[PDB]
C-alpha cells in the first residue's frame, strides 16, 4: 500500500509538514478582535486562544501553515525568529569553525523553516535577505563537512551526533541505516 | 496629534517657551485638561547624517502620540518616550520616562558603544513600543518599509557602571532587575487602574492583566524583601514589605524572615497583618 | 544570599485535543520509522475519529449557516483535510508492514502461548483486512502453485525448510532516535534515570551481541538497534526521528 520511496523514511513535503505544525510568532494586519460594543476561530488541533485573540500590529503567536495562508492572503505577516538574523547566524558560523568535531547550537528546523521563510516571506525580514540566505548556505556546507567528517566512523555498535537538523536526518537516514544495518548482520553472522 | 476626542499640542516660541496643551472637546462635555503648561522634554543639542534631519525636524520630535488606553507619549531628541500619567487629575500629573531607547540599544548589543541602529517610534500598546529599528547612518527609514519590531518598555534605573561591573548581551542581576520590574510594574498599575476607573474597559482582558501586573509587583518587592534580609537589615526589609498591596504575599516575606532569623521582623509584620484584618 | 524560588514557586500556584494531537504525530513518527508494527493506540484514534466526525457535523451546520468572514471556514478546511492526511499516512503505513508480516501475525495469533494478540495490537478493520488478505493469498497460491506440489511443501507457515518460510522483522534495525526522558516533566520517578558526569543525566542500555554498556544522554540524538530501543520506546522515552 505505502510507495517503496515513502517506506522506510519521510519525504522532504513531510517535514515541511512537521516544521509547519509549530507555534511561531507574528504581526497581524487585520482587527478580529471582539470590542465592548464573525464567527469564531474555533481549531481543534492547536490553541485557538491566541488566533481569537488576534490584534493588528501585535506580536501573537499562531501556527505555521495558518501563517504562511494569512501571508498569502497578506492579511498578516510573519515574523522570523531570533535565530534567523545576520548577528545569529555568524555566531553559529563562529562556533562551527571553533569546535570541529561538535555542530552548532541550531534548532532541529533551521533548514526547512528558512527555506519557507525564504519562498513565502520575502519582504519580512529586518535583515536582508541575501546575506541570510549566504549564511545559510554557507552554515549547510560547513554542516556537510562535519557531517562527512563524522562518517568515518560508522561503527557497528552506535553513533551518536548533538545537534542534526532533521531535515539532514533525512538527508543521511537511508545510506547510514543501511550500511550498519549491513556492518551488525556481518557481525552477528561472524558470531558463534 | 489626536485619538478620538482627545487633542495632544506641543507649543514653541521664543518668548513662551516649551509646553504642551491637552485637551477632550468631544461631541460634548467641553473640558480642556491642561493649557499650555510646560513641557519637560530636552531639545536637541544644535556630521551632516543628524544636520539633515535637524534642518527638517528642528524640534527633535520623532514622533508625537497616545497610546493604546489614551495616555499622551513623546519621543524626543534624547531618544526617550515621555509618558503624561494621571494627566485627568491635574494636581496629580506626571511625565513619566519609561524608555531611554539608547540604554536598552547598548543592552542588546552587549555593551558595545552602538551607533548604526535607532528606533523610529510608531506606537505605544501596553507595555510595548511598536517601532522600527533603522538600521544605517540615517536615522529615517526608507520606503521599503520593514516589520515594526516591539520594544518593552523598561523604567530607567539601568546604570552602566555596574552591568560593565558584574559582566567583567548584558545581564542584568536580579536585585536591579527586581527593582526595575517593581518601578515598572507600579507605575502599570497606576495606569491600568486610572484608566479602568475613569475610561472603563474597552475589552475583556484589563481586569485579568491588572491583577497579574499586582502579582508581578509583588513577587519584585518579595525579591527586594530577600536582598533586604541577606544583609540584615531589617528596616529596609519592613519599609519594602509596607509597600507590600496583597495579603497572599506577606506569608511569603515571613517565610524569608524564617530563613533570615529575624523574629523582631516577623512580630513587626504580624502587627501589619492585625492593621490589615480591619 | 537567601535563596527564595521554593517559596515563590508555591505562592505561584495559590485528554486536551492539542496534546492528542501532538502523542498522534508521536504514534505517526514512531510508526514509520519502526520495523516492527506497533501497538494500536485505540481509545486515541476512537476520540479522533469522535472529534473530526463532531468537526464534520459542525463545518457543514456552519454551511447550512451561511458580513461574510470565510477564514474561520478555510481554517476549518484545511484543518480537516490536514488531520485526514494524519490519519490516511498512519494506517496506510500500518497496513503495509500488516502486509509485509502477515505470516508473522497468524503464527502470532496461532501461538496461545505467546501474550501478543491482534486485539491489543490492530484495529477491527486492521483485523479483517488482514484476515481476507492471508486468505486471499492463501487462494491464490494454491490455485497458482502449492496444487502441483506434494503434502510435505503446501504449507507457508513453515519453519524447517532450508530457507525460512516465514518473514520476520528485523528486531535489531537501526534507527534514528532522539531522547524525551520522561513523558512528564518530574525526573526523580524514573528508575532507569541515573545522573552523569558534567551535569547531564543518561539512559544506559546494554547491547548484547557485542556486550556493551552505553549512556543516551538526554538532549541527543542516535541510531540504535530497535531490541535495545523496544522496552524505552513501550514505555514511551524516546522519539523515533
Amino acid at each position: 500500500s505505502l510507495p517503496a520511496h515513502l517506506q522506510q523514511t519521510f519525504s522532504p513535503e513531510e517535514i515541511q509538514f512537521i516544521v509547519e505544525n509549530e507555534p511561531i510568532k507574528i504581526f497581524p494586519r487585520i482587527t478580529t478582535r471582539q470590542k465592548i460594543r464573525h464567527t469564531r476561530w474555533q481549531l481543534i488541533t492547536t490553541d485557538d486562544k491566541a488566533l481569537n485573540n488576534m490584534v493588528a500590529m501585535r506580536s501573537t503567536e499562531v501556527v505555521l501553515w495558518i501563517a504562511l495562508l494569512l501571508k498569502q492572503q497578506s492579511k498578516c505577516s510573519i515574523v522570523a525568529p531570533q535565530w534567523l538574523t545576520t548577528k545569529e547566524l555568524d555566531r553559529k558560523i563562529q562556533y562551527e569553525k571553533t569546535h570541529p568535531d561538535r555542530f552548532s547550537e541550531l534548532p532541529w528546523n533551521w533548514l526547512v523553516l528558512a527555506r519557507i521563510l525564504f519562498n513565502k516571506a520575502k519582504d519580512d525580514f529586518h535583515d536582508p535577505i541575501h546575506e541570510l540566505r549566504g549564511k545559510i548556505q554557507d552554515l549547510r556546507e560547513i554542516r556537510q563537512i562535519k557531517v562527512l567528517k563524522g562518517l568515518k566512523y560508522l561503527n557497528e555498535s552506535h553513533l551518536q551526533l548533538d545537534n542534526l537538523s532533521l531535515l539532514e536526518i533525512n538527508e543521511l537516514r537511508p545510506f547510514i541505516t543501511e550500511i550498519m544495518d549491513k556492518l551488525r548482520e556481518i557481525h552477528t553472522a561472524s558470531l558463534t | 496629534t489626536a485619538q478620538n476626542y482627545r487633542v495632544f499640542s506641543v507649543h514653541y516660541s521664543q518668548f513662551h517657551g516649551l509646553s504642551y496643551s491637552l485637551s477632550e472637546l468631544g461631541t460634548s462635555s467641553k473640558r480642556y485638561y491642561k493649557r499650555e503648561c510646560p513641557l519637560p522634554m530636552s531639545l536637541p543639542n544644535i556630521k551632516d547624517a543628524n544636520l539633515d534631519y535637524y534642518n527638517f525636524n528642528p524640534m527633535g520630535i520623532k514622533s508625537l502620540f497616545f497610546s493604546s488606553y489614551g495616555d499622551p507619549c513623546i519621543f524626543g531628541s534624547d531618544n526617550t518616550l515621555l509618558l503624561l500619567s494621571k494627566w485627568r487629575s491635574p494636581e496629580e500629573s506626571k511625565w513619566l520616562p519609561i524608555l531611554d531607547s539608547n540604554m536598552e540599544i547598548w543592552k542588546m548589543s552587549g555593551g558595545k558603544e552602538t551607533t548604526d541602529i535607532h528606533v523610529w517610534p510608531l506606537a505605544l500598546a501596553y507595555d510595548t513600543l511598536n517601532c522600527i529599528l533603522v538600521k544605517g547612518k540615517h536615522i529615517w527609514p526608507e520606503f521599503p518599509l520593514p516589520l515594526p519590531s516591539e520594544m518593552e518598555i523598561r523604567m530607567p534605573v539601568f546604570v552602566k557602571s555596574k552591568l560593565l561591573e558584574e559582566n567583567k548581551e548584558i545581564q542584568i542581576p536580579v536585585s536591579m532587575a527586581a527593582e526595575e520590574e517593581y518601578l515598572r510594574s507600579k507605575v502599570l498599575s497606576e495606569l491600568l487602574t486610572d484608566t479602568l476607573e475613569n475610561d472603563g474597559e474597552m475589552y475583556g482582558n484589563e481586569n485579568e492583566v491588572l491583577a497579574a501586573l499586582n502579582g508581578a509587583y509583588d513577587k519584585a518587592l518579595l525579591r527586594l524583601f530577600a536582598s533586604a534580609c541577606s544583609d540584615q537589615n531589617v528596616e529596609k526589609a519592613l519599609s519594602l514589605a509596607h509597600e507590600l498591596k496583597q495579603d497572599r504575599a506577606l506569608t511569603a516575606a515571613v517565610k524569608i524572615s524564617e530563613r533570615a532569623e529575624l523574629p523582631s521582623l516577623v512580630k513587626k509584620i504580624n502587627n501589619i497583618r492585625e492593621a490589615r484584618y480591619e | 544570599d537567601i535563596n527564595i524560588d521554593d517559596i515563590l514557586a508555591e505562592l505561584d500556584k495559590e485528554v486536551s485535543p492539542q496534546q492528542d494531537f501532538s502523542d498522534l504525530m508521536k504514534s505517526w513518527k514512531n510508526e514509520r520509522c519502526s520495523p516492527e508494527l506497533l501497538p494500536y493506540p485505540h481509545q486515541l484514534m476512537k476520540r479522533l475519529l469522535n472529534r473530526i466526525s463532531m468537526q464534520s457535523q459542525l463545518i457543514e451546520n456552519i454551511s447550512m449557516g451561511f458580513n461574510e468572514s470565510k477564514l474561520p471556514l478555510l481554517c476549518m478546511e484545511t484543518e480537516l483535510e490536514r488531520l485526514k492526511f494524519v490519519i490516511r499516512s498512519y494506517i496506510r503505513c500500518r497496513l503495509s508492514k500488516i502486509d509485509k508480516f502477515s505470516l508473522y501475525l497468524r503464527q502470532l495469533n496461532e501461538d496461545e502461548n505467546s501474550l501478543i494478540s491482534l486485539t491489543d495490537l490492530l484495529s477491527k478493520d486492521e483485523i479483517k483486512y488482514h484476515d481476507t488478505h492471508s486468505l486471499i493469498w492463501l487462494k491464490l497460491v494454491n490455485d497458482s502453485i502449492l496444487k502441483y506440489m506434494p503434502e510435505e511443501l503446501q504449507a507457508i507457515n513453515d519453519t524447517e525448510g532450508s530457507v525460512n518460510m516465514i518473514d520476520e522483522p528485523d528486531w535489531n534495525k537501526f534507527v534514528f532516535i532522539h531522547v524525551n526522558g520522561p513523558p512528564d516533566g518530574k525526573w526523580n520517578e524514573d528508575p532507569l534515570l541515573q545522573e552523569n558526569e558534567f551535569g547531564k543525566p543518561c539512559y544506559t542500555v546494554t547491547i548484547p551481541d557485542l556486550k556493551e554498556e552505553v549512556e543516551l544522554t538526554i538532549g541527543s540524538i542516535y541510531v540504535m538497534r530497535y531490541e535495545v530501543i523496544r522496552d524505552l520506546l513501550r514505555d514511551d522515552k524516546v522519539a523515533l526521528i
